[PDB]
């Protein structure tokens, strides 16, 4: 098995446009995810709130949908609760809250795309392991 | 080659440094060269830390143990422990590194070039281990030096910028200490606290006024005793109780260092005042309490009445009573209810955690701080996979508190072994049987049989 | 002593090092090339990183018969496209 | 000859059947207290709420235990590291419920055993011996400190101290593997080499000396009567032993110096057990064994399992089942 | 009669740097091949087709995780000869099917026989009693019971220990979860023998070193000993008085002392071997029936015995699907035993 | 419980003093060889 362009092709937006990441983007997304996100999200779960995971099926049913690049990039700028009703920048890392989450200060727009691409590609590789927790270790 | 082989000295090569016992000049060289190594490491390690340091990451995510020591003293940091200026870290490293060349130079000179013995050269720098007067005088000088060192910390705190105060109103900040605690009932009352849970002996010091005032007392005490030991000679009761020899003196210091290493191990594990969690990461108690707080907050936001939620055991799922009645966090963290920290004390009332404050006054910065500390608990593998032993690879993390506590327990243990080794040997050498039993004089042969 | 030349004699002799300054690196380089040419994989039947699985499968090619085990492995190897 | 000097001369006398000495003055009462409490508690103590969840565990013989399952149960998790002498309880019945006896036993035992180590130094001084037998005893002594005191301190509770029982020991070991992966820690591995090697060199030295006993007896009598207590001459031929063992391996792999041979016999297990003690003592601060979970990844990024991942599955099973009612939140952080 | 047999005997028994002997004809090829097979396998050979595991340096494993793994369960107890009906002479297939495991195990068994014959042979030539060989029966009993008898009682070689560090750790944990092996009194005796032997090693070595006679002037006491001296180098009388007054009892017979040091670890290993023979048949010390009857009926009855069985139950359910891939266990999340929260 | 506490405090203090005064009582000289150690 190989990391092919098929694997690296993910939804860009809700209208069905796709974008194909490079292997360098994917690996950059993994490094930046570890840098800024894995302390709570290792393996696609959420340690401080295990009810919400990073499975694509879970992201598809968020409001607004987060199962694509634009939704995930928007989440990292201005995160909301699962139903979209509330803005949680004050307790979740984002560009809007880079003053209180200093690791977000040196993330650029290009970095957000790569992190987003990692989150969308990893389940295509790991299957149930992604967001499955210890049962699938 | 004076005393530089086994036949002349009686010591094999693997005990070669024992050949130095009565060669004060080379022994001086060895000690000065070695201090140069200590100062070298401090300087070089700091520079390595600085080169590898990203100011946007918490120190505790970066494998730093020296910069946190400097930051705690009030250099380079501002409110909340944010790094505002890395130049002080640079200075501290460079100056230690440059100084190590001076110490290395003197050490190499005295070790191989200078006079091997100092008694012929200078009666002031010369010494005999058995001269109780000279030994207490040398001890007296070094007590005065140590006492000055303690007063430098006071001067830093009161006159040269202050100290980083994790408890400062508004999130932690550098603060000048204007009223150090001088009341000896407070300062010495720390020494008589039990070392067990909820008391914690001196590890429990929780405010900078006590820290600074304790160093004033220690500075004076060391200077006074240093003068005392210059002017006096050991009394008769002391003379009869001790062994007076180089190895014996070494053994006493090994005992002392082992004890200090064990205390340092607990200090860094439990204390979050002189080891601020901003720089070192949360303590183990702290991260465990932070998890209870995180899920209390999450569930209360979902509509749970956390005060009346009965857990599976019948004890409260979120809150319960300590054995003396205080309201505390539930679950396995019941063991950690003695934890105090700036992010938690606003919820504390006279009876412990206050349900009204919990319901109404939890600020977003507290939720942030608890989620950060819960996810940087001091658990991790030897290859620096952060988390419980069953976690997958992803997070490269081992808390500085674990690094500092494990290393100093190991060092303290071996220094206790060294004390036993050298105290037992000093006693035997003084009495004259450290090389074996004299066949013609075997003591047990002159004793009555046991039965 | 048992008659053989002492080891300390041999390994401080120029002739020993004239010989072994060649034979030691030559063996090392042969071992390096055994891997770098990919020959080790084929001698022993060890998967390369891209041959543990087919592109979309997640099942192990586990041997399940005693006397057709050889053919089972060959069949698993075909199915790698 | 005043009464204090008389007392000191009796205390330090080399003529007592059992040496007392100054360490013995602390040793004797603390070991007696710990022994008496242990025996009574092992037989008759009521169940103990070890994990603080009002779920008492029965440890004594009268309450349904045999020799293998019985234990003196660690004190309650609700107490953590607080000091719990009898006089801090409102009654003996409270003290028993909360595992009071555990604290009394281990504190008196650790004091008594530290003084046992001092007593070994002390008698060697009175007899004109070299001083370091007590340094060998520091290795088992450090190990007891590791499981009764140091590990409780790092984890914040004497309830995670080792129970004083056979099956209690096994419980402690299994949970330790789940929470620290001790099998993958090099200090436990050095400890295994210490005690495996200690047992190997024990049988080795025993077999070699026994193999080279000098014929002094007939076949109908025990060869042990060929040695006489106090005799001046060695009872075996070390040259024949060295000649056998040097040929078994090669000549330079064998000892012909009895003094360095016996030093090696002392050092190997003592150093290994030191490392074992330090493993427990440093995993007390959660610096755990090597973690290679999902370390091997294929070209696509599939996880390729190693034996390390199979170990992890076993550790998870121990993790999720231990103390099954004691955790309300998803991470077992202590 | 000085025929070829006696001339060969002459050459085999020459006093050389490495003694050879008749025993050496068995010992050296078998020991060399078992070691060479382990190094070859841990460096280059996979366990993908037998276990679903990477297991070689080539694949990225390290010293702790490499192994030569057991064959697949479907091989049964096949000798797995290179020329046998499974591999059929194909060296690559043989490696993939687990032929290196039986190769190492069988050459290792015969190497161990050869080492023990070497101990007899050299002892007979030098003129010493053969107690070193007798003591070596204990490592042989352990090797044969764990690597041969145990899997022969089970379904296949697959359940034997695999030859690697972490693979052996998995073997320890399997024995706790499935066999409750810590509860077994034959293991308990083995533990006593091994820890007691380590204890005797430490205490005897320390006692000799601290009752030495001053037989020289140096502070390094090692030089003051001559292998041909007739005198004891340490005081048995002083040693005996020390331990009598510290511990109550002491050795007084030096021959008994060194026989005892042989006896204790050798007997311990032999006892552990017997219990493992029982486990070959699943004849475990798993339960105490009296405890189970009480606990079934009285849901307030809890002991460290019942606590450990719950741990075993966790080990079995959580490790079995990955550890026994040929069984095809599919355990949905909802059937997995778990405590609260974890 | 208070009587128990005072008793233990007194007992422990008694044995500790014996230990300290014991080793203060010329202990280096209590060996079979050289007494003159001071
Ligand atoms: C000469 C020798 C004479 C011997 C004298 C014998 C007398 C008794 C000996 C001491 C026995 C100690 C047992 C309990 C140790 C312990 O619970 O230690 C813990 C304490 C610290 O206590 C903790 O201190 C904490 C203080 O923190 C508090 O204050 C902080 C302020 O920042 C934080 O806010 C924190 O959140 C808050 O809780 C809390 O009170 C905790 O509840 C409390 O448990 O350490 C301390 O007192 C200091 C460290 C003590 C040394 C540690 C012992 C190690 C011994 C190793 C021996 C190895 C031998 C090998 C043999 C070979
Ligand atoms: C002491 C110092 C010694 C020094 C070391 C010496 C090393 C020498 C090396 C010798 C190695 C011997 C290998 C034996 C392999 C074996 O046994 O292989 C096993 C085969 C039997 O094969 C097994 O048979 C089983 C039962 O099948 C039977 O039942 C099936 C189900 O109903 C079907 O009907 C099937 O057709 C039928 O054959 C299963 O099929 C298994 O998968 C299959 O492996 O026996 C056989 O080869 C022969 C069996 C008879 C001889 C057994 C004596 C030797 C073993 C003693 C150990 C006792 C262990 C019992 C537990 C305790
Ligand atoms: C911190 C570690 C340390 C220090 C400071 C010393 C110091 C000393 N050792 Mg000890 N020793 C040590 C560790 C140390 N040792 C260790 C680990 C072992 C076991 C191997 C020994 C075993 C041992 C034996 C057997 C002996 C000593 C002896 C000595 C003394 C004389 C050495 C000599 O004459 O060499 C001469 C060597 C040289 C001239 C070669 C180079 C030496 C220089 C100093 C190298 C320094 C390089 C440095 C980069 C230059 C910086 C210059 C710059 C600052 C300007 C000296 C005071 C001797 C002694 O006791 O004499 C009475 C002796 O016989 N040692
Ligand atoms: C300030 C601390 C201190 C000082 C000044 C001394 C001084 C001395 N010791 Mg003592 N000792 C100490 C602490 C100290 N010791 C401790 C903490 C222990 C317990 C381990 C000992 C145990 C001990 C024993 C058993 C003996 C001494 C002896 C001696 C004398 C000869 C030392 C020598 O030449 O070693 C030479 C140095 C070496 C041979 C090198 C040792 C190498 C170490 C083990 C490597 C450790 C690994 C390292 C930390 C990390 C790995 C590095 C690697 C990756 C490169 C000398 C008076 C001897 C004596 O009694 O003489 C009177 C003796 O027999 N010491
Ligand atoms: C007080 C001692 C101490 C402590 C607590 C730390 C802690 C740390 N170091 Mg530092 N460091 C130290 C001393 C220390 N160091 C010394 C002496 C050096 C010079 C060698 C360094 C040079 C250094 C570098 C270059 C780096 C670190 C790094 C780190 C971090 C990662 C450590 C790691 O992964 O270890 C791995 C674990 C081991 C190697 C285990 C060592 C096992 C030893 C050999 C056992 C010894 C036992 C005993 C001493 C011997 C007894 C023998 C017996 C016979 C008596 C961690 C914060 C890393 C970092 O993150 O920097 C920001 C990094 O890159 N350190
Ligand atoms: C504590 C360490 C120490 C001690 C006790 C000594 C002691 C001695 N040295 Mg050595 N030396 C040392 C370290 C030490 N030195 C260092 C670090 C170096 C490199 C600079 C040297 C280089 C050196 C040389 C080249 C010579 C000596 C000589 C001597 C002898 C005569 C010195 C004298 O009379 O000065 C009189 C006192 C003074 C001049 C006062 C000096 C005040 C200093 C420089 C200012 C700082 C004081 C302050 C406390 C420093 C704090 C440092 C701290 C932060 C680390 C004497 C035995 C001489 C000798 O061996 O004769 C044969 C000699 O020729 N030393
Ligand atoms: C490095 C520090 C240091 C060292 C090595 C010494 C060493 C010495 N001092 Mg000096 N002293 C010092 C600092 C030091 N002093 C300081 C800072 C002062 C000013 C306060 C003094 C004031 C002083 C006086 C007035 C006297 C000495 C004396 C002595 C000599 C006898 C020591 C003795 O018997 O202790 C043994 C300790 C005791 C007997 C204390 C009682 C025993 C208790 C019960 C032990 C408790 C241990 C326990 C674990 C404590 C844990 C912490 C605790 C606080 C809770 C010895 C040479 C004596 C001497 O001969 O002077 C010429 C003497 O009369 N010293
Ligand atoms: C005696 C003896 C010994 C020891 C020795 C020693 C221990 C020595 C020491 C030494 C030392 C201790 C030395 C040091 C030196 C130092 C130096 C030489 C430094 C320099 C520095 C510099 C040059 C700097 C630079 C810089 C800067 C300024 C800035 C930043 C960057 C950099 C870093 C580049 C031995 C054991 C061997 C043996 C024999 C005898
Ligand atoms: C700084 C500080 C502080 C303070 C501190 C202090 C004030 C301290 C003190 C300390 C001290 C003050 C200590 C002491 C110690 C002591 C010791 C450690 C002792 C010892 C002793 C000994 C060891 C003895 C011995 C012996 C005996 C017993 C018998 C006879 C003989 C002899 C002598 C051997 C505080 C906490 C506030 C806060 C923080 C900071
Ligand atoms: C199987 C087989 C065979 C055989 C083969 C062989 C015989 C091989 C050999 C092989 C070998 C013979 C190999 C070897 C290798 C080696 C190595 C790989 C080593 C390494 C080492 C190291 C790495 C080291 C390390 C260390 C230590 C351990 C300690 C000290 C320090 C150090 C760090 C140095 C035949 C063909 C018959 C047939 C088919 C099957
Ligand atoms: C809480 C701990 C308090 C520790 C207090 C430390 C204070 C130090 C003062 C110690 C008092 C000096 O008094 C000390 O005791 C008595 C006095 O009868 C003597 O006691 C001893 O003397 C000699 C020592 O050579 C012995 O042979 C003899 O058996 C014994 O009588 C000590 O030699 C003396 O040194
Ligand atoms: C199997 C080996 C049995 C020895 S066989 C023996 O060997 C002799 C050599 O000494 C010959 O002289 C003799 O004819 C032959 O029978
Ligand atoms: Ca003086
Ligand atoms: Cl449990
Ligand atoms: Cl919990
Ligand atoms: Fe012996």
């Amino acid at each position: 098995a190989e990391l092919t362009p098929e694997v690296l092709t993910v939804p860009l937006n809700s209208e069905g446009k796709t974008i194909t990441l490079t292997e360098k983007q994917y690996l950059e997304g993994k490094r930046l995810f570890q840098y800024a996100c894995a302390s709570c999200h290792v393996g696609g779960i959420t340690k401080t709130n295990p009810s919400l995971d990073l499975r694509t099926e879970t992201l598809a049913l968020a409001t607004p949908p987060r199962d694509n690049i634009e939704g995930l990039v928007d989440y990292m700028k201005n995160p909301t609760t699962y139903d979209g009703e509330q803005e949680i920048a004050e307790v979740h890392p984002s560009l809007r809250s880079a003053d209180i989450f200093p690791k977000m200060r040196n993330l650029t727009e290009k970095d957000l795309v790569a992190i987003a691409g990692h989150i969308l590609v990893e389940p295509k590789i790991l299957g149930d392991k992604w967001g499955g927790g210890k049962v699938y270790y | 080659a004076t005393n530089r082989d086994q036949e002349s000295s009686g010591f094999a090569w693997w005990a070669g440094n024992a050949r130095l016992i009565n060669l004060s000049g080379k022994l001086l060289g060895a000690h000065v060269a070695h201090a140069g190594l200590i100062v070298f490491w401090a300087g070089a390690m700091t520079l390595f830390e600085l080169a590898h340091f990203i100011p946007e990451k918490p120190m505790y995510e970066q494998g730093l143990i020296l910069i946190p020591h400097i930051a705690t003293l009030g250099w380079g940091v501002g409110p909340g422990g944010e790094v505002v200026d890395t130049f002080p870290f640079f200075v501290v490293g460079v100056v230690h590194l440059i100084s190590s060349a001076v110490l290395g130079f003197g050490g190499v000179y005295h070790a191989i070039r200078g006079p091997e013995t100092l008694e012929e050269y200078s009666s002031f720098f010369g010494y005999d281990w058995k001269d109780k007067n000279k030994m207490t005088t040398i001890l007296g000088f070094h007590l005065i030096v140590l006492g000055i060192g303690a007063l430098l910390l006071v001067a830093k705190a009161m006159f040269f910028g202050g100290l980083y105060d994790t408890w400062a109103p508004g999130g932690g900040d550098v603060r000048v200490i204007t009223n150090p605690t001088l009341d000896p009932r407070v300062i010495f009352g720390y020494l008589l606290k039990s070392p067990f849970g909820g008391e914690g002996w001196i590890v429990s010091v929780n405010n900078l006024e006590d820290v600074v005032g304790g160093h004033i007392w220690i500075g004076l005490i060391c200077i006074a005793g240093g003068i005392w030991h210059i002017l006096t000679t050991p009394f008769g009761w002391a003379r009869r109780a001790f062994i007076w020899s180089g190895e014996a003196y070494l053994s006493y210091s090994l005992g002392a260092l082992s004890m200090m290493g064990f205390i340092a191990t607990c200090f860094v594990w439990f204390n979050n005042t002189v080891y601020p969690s901003e720089f070192y990461g949360p303590t183990g108690p702290e991260a465990s309490q932070a998890q209870a707080m995180t899920f209390l907050i999450r569930d209360q936001k979902l509509g749970a009445n956390v005060g009346s939620a009965q857990g599976p055991t019948g004890l409260g799922k979120y809150l319960m009573r300590s054995p003396t009645g205080e309201i505390i966090f539930g679950g396995e963290t019941m063991r950690f209810w003695d934890f105090r920290g700036p992010w938690l004390e606003p919820l504390r009332g006279p009876n412990g955690l206050d349900l009204n404050k919990i319901k109404n006054d939890i600020q977003p910065w507290q939720e942030r701080r608890a989620a950060e500390y819960m996810t940087h608990a001091p658990l991790g593998s030897l290859n620096s996979v952060g988390g419980v032993a069953t976690e997958i690879n992803s997070v490269n993390f081992v808390s500085p508190r674990s690094w500092l506590a494990t290393s100093h327990f190991v060092l303290a243990f071996f220094f206790l072994v060294g004390h036993l080794w050298h105290a037992g040997r000093a006693r035997a050498a003084a009495a004259g049987f450290e090389k074996g039993i004299d066949r013609e004089s075997e003591p047990v042969l002159s004793m009555p049989s046991l039965d | 002593t048992t008659g053989e030349r002492p080891f300390s004699d041999i390994i401080t002799s120029v002739r020993y090092w004239v010989i072994h300054s060649i034979t030691i690196p030559a063996l090392f380089i042969a071992g390096w090339l055994f891997v770098s040419t990919g020959l080790a994989y084929d001698v022993f039947g060890t998967p390369r990183p891209d041959s543990y699985y087919a592109q979309e499968q997640r099942s192990i090619p586990l041997v399940t018969d005693r006397f057709e085990a050889k053919q089972q492995v060959e069949t698993f190897l075909e199915q790698l496209k | 000859a005043n009464l204090w000097e008389r007392f000191c001369n009796w205390v330090t006398s080399t003529d007592n059947r059992l040496y007392v000495g100054w360490f013995g003055v602390i040793m004797i009462p603390t070991l007696l207290a710990a022994t008496i409490c242990f025996v009574i508690a092992f037989i008759a103590a009521p169940p103990v709420d070890i994990d603080g969840i009002r779920e008492p565990v029965s440890g004594s013989l009268l309450y349904g235990n045999n020799i293998i399952t019985g234990a003196v149960v660690p004190s309650s998790n609700a107490i953590g590291l607080h000091f719990y002498p009898i006089w801090e309880a409102a009654s003996l019945d409270e003290w028993l419920y909360n595992g009071g006896p555990y604290q009394l036993i281990i504190f008196h035992f650790l004091l008594g055993a530290s003084c046992y180590m001092g007593r070994q130094w002390e008698l060697s001084y009175r007899l004109g011996m070299r001083p370091w037998i007590c340094v060998a005893y520091s290795a088992p002594l450090a190990s007891a400190f590791a499981v009764f005191l140091i590990y409780p301190i790092g984890q914040g509770s004497f309830s995670d101290g080792m129970p004083l029982g056979i099956s209690g020991t096994f419980n402690f070991m299994i949970v330790f593997q789940a929470e620290h992966n001790i099998l993958m820690h090099p200090f436990h591995q050095l400890g295994v080499a210490g005690v495996f090697g200690g047992a190997l060199f024990c049988a080795m030295h025993g077999s070699l000396v026994t193999s080279s006993l000098i014929r002094e007896t007939t076949e109908t009598e025990s060869a042990n009567y060929g040695y006489k207590f106090g005799q001046e001459e060695e009872t075996y031929n070390i040259v024949a032993a060295h000649g056998y063992f040097g040929r078994l391996i090669f000549q330079y792999a064998s000892f012909n110096n009895s003094r360095s041979l016996h030093f090696f016999l002392a050092a190997w297990p003592v150093v290994g057990v030191w490392f074992a003690a330090l493993g427990i003592s440093t995993m007390a601060f959660n610096l755990n064994g090597f973690n290679f979970n999902h370390s091997v990844i294929d070209a696509k990024g599939n996880v390729i399992n190693t034996w390390a991942d199979i170990i992890n599955r076993a550790n998870l099973g121990m993790e999720v089942m231990h103390e099954r009612n004691a955790h309300n939140f998803p991470l077992d952080l202590a | 009669e000085r025929g070829w047999f006696d001339i060969l005997d002459d050459w085999l028994k020459r006093d050389r740097f490495v003694f050879v002997g008749w025993s050496g004809i068995l010992l050296f090829p078998c020991a060399y091949l078992a070691l060479g097979g382990w190094l070859t396998g841990t460096t280059f050979v996979t366990s993908w087709y037998t276990h679903g595991l990477a297991s070689s340096y080539l694949e990225g494993c390290n010293f702790l995780t490499v192994a030569v793994s057991t064959p697949a369960n479907s091989m049964g107890h096949s000798l797995l000869l290179l020329w046998g009906p499974e591999a059929q002479g194909d060296f690559t297939r043989w490696c993939q099917l687990g032929g290196l495991w039986t190769f190492i195990a069988l050459h290792g068994a015969f190497g161990l026989i050869g080492f023990m014959l070497r101990q007899f042979e050299i002892a007979r030539l030098v003129g010493v009693r053969p107690y070193n060989a007798i003591a070596f029966s204990a490592p042989i009993a352990v090797f044969v019971s764990v690597f041969l008898i145990y899997p022969l009682g089970q379904s296949s070689w697959f359940f034997a220990p695999s030859f690697g560090v972490a693979a052996i750790f998995r073997f320890l944990l399997f024995f706790q979860g499935f066999h409750n092996w810590t509860l077994n009194p034959f293991h308990m005796m083995g533990v006593a023998g091994v820890l007691g032997g380590a204890l005797l090693c430490a205490i005897h070595g320390a006692t000799v070193e601290n009752t030495l006679f001053q037989d020289g002037e140096g502070a390094s006491t090692f030089r003051a000993f001559n292998p041909t001296q007739a005198e004891e180098t340490y005081s048995m009388v002083t040693a005996n008085r020390f331990w009598s007054q510290i511990f109550g009892i002491a050795f007084s017979n030096k021959r008994w002392l060194h026989f005892f040091m042989l006896f204790v670890p050798v007997t311990g290993l032999w006892m552990s071997a017997i219990g493992v023979v029982g486990l070959a048949l699943n004849l475990r010390s798993y339960d105490f029936i009296s405890q189970e009857i009480r606990a079934a009926e009285d849901p307030e009855f809890e002991t460290f015995y019942t606590k450990n069985l719950l741990l075993n139950e966790g080990i079995r359910a959580w490790m079995a699907p990955q550890d026994q891939p040929h069984e095809n266990f599919v355990f949905p999340e909802e059937v997995l035993p778990r405590g609260n929260a974890l | 419980m208070e009587t128990l506490k005072i008793t233990v405090y007194i007992v422990v203090t008694f044995f500790v003093l014996l230990f300290v005064f014991g080793f203060l009582s010329g202990d280096p000289a209590r060996n079979p060889k050289r007494k003159d150690l001071e």
